[PDB]
């Protein structure tokens, strides 16, 4: 049973940085990520 | 962005007026281009808080203490004792900067509430002190502040153990530098005036279109009534299409102004997006672009209709 | 060179059935078909006049009550074509700036790589590839992004002989017992040695600042050498 | 020497100055050197 419900506006998750004292994240791999940009001319 | 804005033609011209409304409808679709250019102004002003606010794929939170390294941020950061959790700053701003619905002009609200564009202000702020120019360039990766700082003074071309060694100096000039914002903001005059005069024209626009239903144009009255029970319609045909005509130049004149400001507050969104990308999400190499001097880092504050970057910067 | 095969046969995928993107120069094309529509359709209005066919005012009025209806109908059409005009260059000045902006993509995201974060895509920037569409261009932004993160425990110099030792370029870390200094993106552990850490004064103005041995290998070939030395001083006098 | 490239002499840069760049290699060999040439001389008489 489809139907149109209304919402409040989601921002996006809600991830709290673990900013330590004394303490640093670095990474250990990576991506090669290839993104569009269109642009009319 | 700029307050959005719509029009009836019908309402404004020849409101509640059957043979106004049929000699209106004789000029054809002079009045859905009208429609469509206030909608595509006001579509647009939601893309430009969009473009330069939701920057972040996550809303990041500071940890509950403080303490960055003895830079103190209490002054642009959120305050939870508020019902729109706002910094001391943007309170100011959103307090210093403040400031038609009779004939057919209504205006709508903007998509991004005051809340969401704090929360989306809080969250860049977050980022840029918990994870440096990380959070922006993929996950959001700490450092402490203190080291975040080396590395932006390792990308000014001065040695990290400059600041390692005058920590404590750097974090007192930072906290004197960022005591003095609240009152060189207002005081000084010179800048937040752009936001104000947004404000100022748009009203002043409404204004002035919802006074030009008072002209004459030529005709006998600007009543459409007054008009309709003086002479017979022969010859009140004449003086309610001068009306018709004065009221859509002036329709058309508030429209083509509104298109005009529309594009210059687009340049200004794109440009305040330019900066919230290469200010506040990295560090910038572009000479002036982020401040006078060598540009350290930036903050976020919104505004009502803009943003405030404040640029700290090594001189 | 696996990773980017996959992304740009990925890409070929999340253009066309996703929309999303794609839409802003099929906003152009329908913008001007839109505004050359309503001015043609504007011919068929009578702004006042009897009839919007001038043939049909000129085949049934005399001339000087032929020119009030033909007067009616130029007004209407001038406005008209005025307003087309007018929505026409606001709209240009809008596609030029657009364009502009697409020059300096192709200046500095393809014919170099660019330092500006978030102007040549999300992420850092590795480089960009041109394909040209109707009344448009659409860049392939080719990026680097950090994927998998281990959290150490981070300390900013090293007092090893009471002189604090600063990461040359990277960081210092530890693991739970040893101390290494990796790049700032990319784990790469090192032994903490002279080479990469330059001496700035003694350890008591850092903060923060932790106890580590550094490695000086000078130091480590000239002691090996001594030590053989002494070995055959000592077996030359007995 | 470690923070300082050599290239070429100096009958080309304009404004080139005199001062001796310390090399810590070779003080640190010449003082070996001096003290083995101590020993031997010693060992020897
Ligand atoms: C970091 O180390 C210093 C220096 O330690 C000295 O050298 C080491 C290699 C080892 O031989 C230690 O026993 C030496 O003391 C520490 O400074 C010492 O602090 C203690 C306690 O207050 C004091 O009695 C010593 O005199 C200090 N030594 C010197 C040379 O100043 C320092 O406490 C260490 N820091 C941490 C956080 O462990
Ligand atoms: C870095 O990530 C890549 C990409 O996910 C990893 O390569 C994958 O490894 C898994 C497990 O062996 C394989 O099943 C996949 O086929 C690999 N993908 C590709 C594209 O080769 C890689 O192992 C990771 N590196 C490290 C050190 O963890
Ligand atoms: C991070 O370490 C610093 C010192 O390098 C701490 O600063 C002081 O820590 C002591 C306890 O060791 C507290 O009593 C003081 O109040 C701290 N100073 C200030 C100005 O608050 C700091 O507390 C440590 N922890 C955090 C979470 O920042
Ligand atoms: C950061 O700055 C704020 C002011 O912006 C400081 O808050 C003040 O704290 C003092 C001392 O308790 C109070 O007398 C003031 O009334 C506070 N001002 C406000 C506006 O609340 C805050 O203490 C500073 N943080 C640090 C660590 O020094
Ligand atoms: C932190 O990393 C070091 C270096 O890899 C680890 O020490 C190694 O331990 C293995 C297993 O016993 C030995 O074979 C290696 O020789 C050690 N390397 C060195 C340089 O000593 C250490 O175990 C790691 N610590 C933790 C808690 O994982």
């Amino acid at each position: 049973s489809q139907s149109i419900i209304a919402y409040t506006m989601s921002l996006g998750a809600e991830n709290s940085v673990a900013y330590s004292n004394n303490s640093i994240a670095i990474p250990t791999n990576f991506t090669i990520s290839v993104t569009t940009e269109i642009l009319p001319v | 962005s700029m307050t959005k804005t719509s029009v009836d033609c019908t309402m404004y011209i020849c409101g509640d007026s059957t043979e106004c409304s049929n000699l209106l409808l004789q000029y054809g679709s002079f009045c859905t281009q009208l429609k469509r250019a206030l909608t595509g102004i006001a579509v647009e002003q939601d893309k430009n808080t969009q473009e330069v606010f939701a920057q972040v794929k996550q809303i990041y939170k500071t940890p509950p203490i403080k303490y960055f390294g003895g830079f103190n941020f209490s002054q642009i950061l959120p305050d939870p004792s508020k019902p729109s959790k706002r910094s001391f700053i943007e309170d100011l701003l959103f307090n210093k900067v403040t400031l038609q619905k009779f004939n057919g002009l209504t205006v709508l609200p903007p998509l991004l509430t005051d809340e969401m564009i704090a929360q989306y202000t809080s969250a860049l702020l977050a980022g840029t002190i918990t994870s440096g120019w990380t959070f922006g360039a993929g996950a959001a990766l700490q450092i402490p502040f203190a080291m975040q700082m080396a590395y932006r003074f390792n990308g000014i071309g001065v040695t990290q153990n400059v600041l390692y060694e005058n920590q404590k100096l750097i974090a007192n000039q930072f906290n004197s530098a960022i005591g003095k914002i609240q009152d060189s903001l207002f005081s000084t005059a010179s800048a937040l005036g752009k936001l104000q005069d947004v404000v100022n024209h748009n009203a002043q626009a409404l204004n002035t279109l919802v006074k030009q239903l008072s002209s004459k144009f030529g005709a006998i009255s600007s009543v459409l009534n007054d008009i309709l029970s003086r002479l017979d319609p022969p010859e009140a045909e004449v003086q309610i299409d001068r009306l018709i005509t004065g009221r859509l130049q002036s329709l058309q004149t508030y429209v083509t102004q509104q298109l005009i400001r529309a594009a210059e507050i687009r340049a200004s969104a794109n440009l305040a997006a330019t900066k919230m990308s290469e200010c506040v999400l990295g560090q910038s190499k572009r000479v002036d672009f982020c401040g006078k001097g060598y540009h350290l880092m930036s903050f976020p504050q919104s505004a009502p209709h803009g943003v405030v970057f404040l640029h700290v910067t090594y001189v | 060179a696996n990773q980017f095969n996959s992304a740009i046969g990925k890409i070929q995928d999340s253009l066309f059935s996703t929309a999303s993107a794609l839409g802003k120069l099929q906003d152009v094309v329908n913008h001007n078909a839109q505004a050359l529509n309503t001015l043609v359709k504007q011919l068929s209005s009578k702004f006042g006049a009897i009839s919007s066919v001038l043939n049909d005012i000129l085949s049934r009025l005399d001339p000087p009550e032929a020119e009030v209806q033909i007067d009616r109908l130029i007004t209407g059409r001038l406005q008209s074509l005025q307003t087309y005009v007018t929505q026409q260059l606001i709209r240009a000045a809008e596609i030029r700036a657009s364009a502009n902006l697409a020059a300096t993509k192709m200046s500095e995201c393809v014919l170099g790589q660019s330092k500006r974060v978030d102007f040549c895509g999300k992420g850092y920037h590795l480089m960009s590839f041109p394909q040209s569409a109707p009344h448009g261009v659409v860049f392939l932004h080719v990026t680097y992004v950090p994927a998998q993160e281990k959290n150490f425990t981070t300390a900013p110099a090293i007092c090893h002989d009471g002189k604090a030792h600063f990461p040359r370029e990277g960081v210092f870390v530890s693991n739970g017992t040893h101390w290494f200094l990796t790049q700032r993106n990319f784990y790469e552990p090192q032994i903490i040695t002279t080479d990469n850490t330059f001496v700035s004064g003694n350890c008591d103005v850092v903060i923060g600042i932790v106890n580590n041995t550094v490695y000086d290998p000078l130091q480590l070939e000239l002691d090996s050498f001594k030590e053989e030395l002494d070995k055959y001083f000592k077996n030359h006098t007995s």
